[PDB]
């Protein structure tokens, strides 16, 4: 139960890195909004989310990709608790 | 006799009294005698017996017994031969035990896939759940496990994940399974319980109706829409959620063959029940589509106007009608909408052998000629296969029937073969067709080439004479279809022209060469045969004055009812889209060359001219007015958007209909859509499917156009015939009015 982000350039911002099954695993960009961002960053204890950013705008990934579509309201603690397909249902690419 | 902690009375830990005390056995040598003379013993029903302590505990005090051998004949324990009493050396871990019971209490289902027919195998005897064990776990044992649950033949001994299984402690262990007894409970010394399976996993399978495939709607043999079974129940597919290579592998599973076309739409009429939201992400080299991964979506489906279709190679519906035995008799297909028999003029044995490998039983043994088997119903069709004797379906071998000619009166074609289905050379190469290329000789096990030296029409007539192909119209060399690779068999060919087969010429011996790949031989026939479209300003543009090539010169072909689906296969023989229209002469320049055939009629099967019946050639001088001109409809479509021009990009190629990725789509590519449509500047591109997802396969990603091209196919694209893309980021663009 770990959130990381890399390559960003620092440790509020990068490509966002989920620690589940035993891996390290991303997450997709469709429907990867502001909310989510926010999420992340709350969990982070980064403040408040200014770029939600995709299309591997930090470079892609490796392993396997986690969750897709993801519906976070914004008032969230943790990434975990939102609404999605559920760990592994994935159409994506890195 | 007793049994102690067990799930029932009928099962558990078994136990034996002497001198006063009750002691265990050890499970070394108890077998499933044993246990059904145990069960037999007490008053528990004997119709199932097997091994094993159900989730009972290990023993204590003393083991009074060890490795007996009832044979199941003697009534009771102890009359059976056994060891000597409280003398051996078992530890309390391999305690024996019996499971008796009735026979209907026992039931296996497999949990965790997609379906009935996928996942681990859980084990329910008794109410108590359970596993089988890895060790000994083949496909051959899969195949009962599956015939006993009602699906077919086991496929795999994996499956994806769809759901989480619950922990449990009891373990099943099965010993070699004779593979056609029809249930897990009839395999011979199975263990309920007991050992631990350490250092192996859980049993797991897939088997065949997991995702049955099926084709419906069609006139044809192997096309129609396409429906899948998830076990018991069947659905249509989303065009969006359907693939060149799943259309492949779905095609190969049903015997069809290779893939034709994918066709969106509701093209063989709309379905009715479930839709399915399951994207195929075959590699294209399954065997089954149950074997492909799938990506499922919680989200809903489409309508029912995107149900996917499917054509496929194998549309020939040939028979055997009359005759004595249904492996014997006259040859009858049907085109046209109309059954009518084989002509005999060009069909000889090596056809026969795959007419009746189709039909599975034997190999042909001769051709009857004449009425001997029987008159034809009314019209003869004039088809000529040339099949190479390999092949396991007619739909394989070339076919020829456009301007063949006209049969005599009673020439029909029949053919006989045994009942074993047991029972079980030239070519050419990169000349574009059947009747042209670079010649390849098969002799010691390999394909070699031969020499140009001496090379001339008259060995050429003999090459175009062995493999059907009428005569030689040239006798090419200086590796004219590219260098070959393999031994140079032949040289110093001196055939008369006259022979029968090439090696009948004296020529210098096998091996006997000097010469390079460099100076390979090639021939081109009579028989070959070329389509063409020519205007002014190209030779091979997609609309103009209609062409074909035979016996070696260009000619016109009549537009004597021409129908839609002939143009159809015109424009998409040439690669231009998917139908065309019929013009009036143009007036440009008209050159004089002859006509060669008139009054085509295609069906819908096949992809290429050549196969579609017509009249016999005939070189003739006819007016301008009734040659034929043609204008393919735009290889480029726009669709779902609110007017004519704007919306999502779809683009014609390889038979199909597909969309462009939007990796790399901006504003310079939508200026070369737009202005390749005729329509005014592009206005916005857009991305990630805004107008919805597109149909069959994704053609094209990462364009480059400079905002100059003439067409799509000007601008360069790093990926063209393949992507890593999915119809979810489908371009779109609006353009002005
Ligand atoms: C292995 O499996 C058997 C089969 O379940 C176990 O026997 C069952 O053990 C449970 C205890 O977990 C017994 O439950 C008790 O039942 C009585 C009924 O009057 C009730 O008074 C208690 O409150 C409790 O529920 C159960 O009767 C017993 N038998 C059956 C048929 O369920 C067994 O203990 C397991 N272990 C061994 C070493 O065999
Ligand atoms: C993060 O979002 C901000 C907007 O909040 C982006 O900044 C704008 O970028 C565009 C495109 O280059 C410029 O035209 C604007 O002037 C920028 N500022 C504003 C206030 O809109 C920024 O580019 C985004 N960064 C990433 C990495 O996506
Ligand atoms: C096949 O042979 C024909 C002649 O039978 C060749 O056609 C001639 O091609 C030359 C160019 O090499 C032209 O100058 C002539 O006008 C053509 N016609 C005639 C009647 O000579 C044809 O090129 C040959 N094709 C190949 C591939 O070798
Ligand atoms: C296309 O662009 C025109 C001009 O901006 C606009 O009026 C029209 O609504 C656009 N169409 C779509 C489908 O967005
Ligand atoms: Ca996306
Ligand atoms: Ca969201
Ligand atoms: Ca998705
Ligand atoms: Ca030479
Ligand atoms: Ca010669
Ligand atoms: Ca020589
Ligand atoms: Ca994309
Ligand atoms: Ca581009």
């Amino acid at each position: 139960g770990q959130l990381r982000l890399v390559n960003g350039g620092g440790r509020c911002a990068g490509r966002v890195e989920i620690y589940h099954e035993g891996s390290w695993g991303t997450i997709c960009d469709d429907s990867w909004d502001l909310s989510d961002a926010h999420v992340v960053c709350r969990q982070l204890g980064c403040g408040e989310a200014i770029n939600a950013t995709g299309s591997a705008h930090f470079g892609e990934g490796t392993g396997p990709i986690w969750l897709d579509e993801m519906k976070c309201n914004g008032k969230e603690s943790r990434i975990w608790q939102c609404h999605s397909h559920g760990w592994g249902q994935q159409n994506c690419r890195h | 006799l007793r049994l102690v902690d067990g799930v029932t009375e009928c099962s558990g830990r078994l136990e034996v009294r002497f001198q006063g005390e009750w002691g265990t056995i050890c499970d070394d040598g108890w077998d499933s005698y044993d246990a059904a003379v145990a069960c037999k013993q007490l008053g528990c029903p004997t119709a199932v017996t097997a091994i094993g302590r159900v989730n009972a505990s290990k023993g204590f005090g003393h083991i009074w017994l060890d490795s007996v051998s009832c044979q199941g004949h003697e009534p009771a324990i102890w009359q059976c031969k056994h060891h000597e009493w409280g003398k051996h050396y078992c530890n309390h871990n391999e305690d024996a035990g019996v499971t008796c019971s009735d026979g209907s209490d026992l039931e296996l289902r497999l949990r965790g896939g997609g379906s009935r027919c996928a996942g681990t195998v859980e084990v329910e005897i008794q109410r108590l759940l359970g596993k089988v064990c890895d060790r000994g776990w083949g496909l051959k044992e899969a195949d009962v496990v599956c015939r006993q649950l009602g699906c077919g033949s086991a496929l795999k001994t994996s499956y994806q994940v769809y759901s989480k299984i619950q922990a449990t402690n009891t373990w099943l262990f099965l010993s070699s399974c004779n593979g056609n007894e029809t249930s897990l409970w009839d395999c011979k010394n199975w263990q309920w319980g007991g050992l631990t399976c350490d250092h192996y996993e859980e049993a797991k399978i897939t088997c065949s109706a997991h995702r049955e495939p099926r084709l419906v709607g069609g006139d044809i043999p192997c096309s129609g829409r396409v429906e899948v079974k998830h076990g018991d129940t069947w659905g249509s597919i989303c065009d969006s959620d359907f693939s060149l290579e799943a259309a492949s592998v779905l095609c190969r599973e049903l015997q069809c063959g290779t893939v034709v076309s994918i066709l969106g739409g509701a093209h063989f009429g709309e379905g009715n029940g479930q839709i399915w939201a399951e994207e195929f992400q075959c590699e294209g080299h399954e065997s089954h589509l149950s074997l492909c991964p799938v990506a499922p979506r919680p989200e809903g489906t489409c309508s029912h106007s995107r149900d996917v279709g499917v054509v496929c190679s194998r549309y020939t519906e040939i028979r055997l009608v009359n005759g004595k035995t249904p492996c014997e008799g006259r040859v009858e297909l049907k085109t046209l909408g109309a059954w009518g028999s084989l002509c005999n003029s060009h069909w000889d044995i090596e056809d026969a052998h795959v007419l009746c490998q189709q039909l599975k039983c034997g190999v042909a043994l001769s051709t009857p000629g004449g009425a001997r088997f029987g008159k034809g119903n009314g019209q003869i069709w004039r088809h000529m296969f040339h099949c190479t004797g390999t092949e396991q379906h007619m739909g394989d071998c070339p076919v020829t029937a456009l301007g063949a000619s006209l049969c005599p009166s009673e020439q029909v074609a029949s053919v006989i073969c045994s009942g074993n289905q047991s029972q079980t050379q030239l070519r050419l190469v990169n000349g574009g067709g059947r009747c042209a290329g670079r010649v390849e000789i098969y002799h010691e096990g390999s394909w070699g080439t031969i020499c140009d030296d001496s090379w001339d029409l008259s060995d050429a007539h003999v090459v175009c004479r062995q493999l059907g192909c009428g005569e030689a119209i040239n006798a090419t060399g200086s590796a004219h279809f590219g260098e070959g690779t393999g031994p140079i068999w032949l040289d110093e060919m001196k055939c008369n022209g006259k022979e029968s087969r090439i090696w009948q010429c004296h020529s210098h011996g096998w091996g006997q060469q000097n010469c390079r790949h460099k100076e390979d031989a090639g021939v081109i026939c009579s028989e070959f045969m070329s389509l063409r479209l020519t205007s002014e300003a190209s030779r091979e543009a997609c609309a103009g004055r209609l062409e074909v090539f035979y016996n070696g010169a260009w000619g016109t072909v009549g537009k004597s009812s021409m129908s839609e689906t002939t143009v159809g296969v015109v424009c998409r023989q040439l690669g231009c889209a998917d139908k065309g229209k019929i013009n009036p002469a143009s007036l440009d320049k008209a050159m004089s060359i002859p006509m060669w055939v008139d009054n085509v009629q295609c069906p819908k099967g096949p992809d290429t001219l050549w196969q579609c019946p017509s009249s016999p050639w005939e070189k003739r001088l006819a007016s301008p007015s009734e040659e034929t001109w043609i204008t393919c409809d735009n290889k480029i479509r726009l669709q779902e958007g609110p007017t004519s021009c704007s919306g999502r990009v779809e683009i014609w190629h390889g038979g199909s209909w597909g969309t462009v990725c939007d990796d790399s789509w901006d504003l310079d590519d939508a200026q070369v859509v737009c202005q390749q449509l005729g329509c005014g500047p592009a206005l916005k591109a857009f991305k990630e499917a805004e107008f919805g997802q597109g149909t069959g396969p994704i053609w094209l990603n990462e364009v480059k156009c400079k905002g100059n091209e003439s067409s799509l196919w000007d601008c360069p694209a790093r990926r063209w015939g393949h992507s890593e893309c999915g119809h979810k980021e489908d371009a779109a663009v609006n353009c002005t009015d």
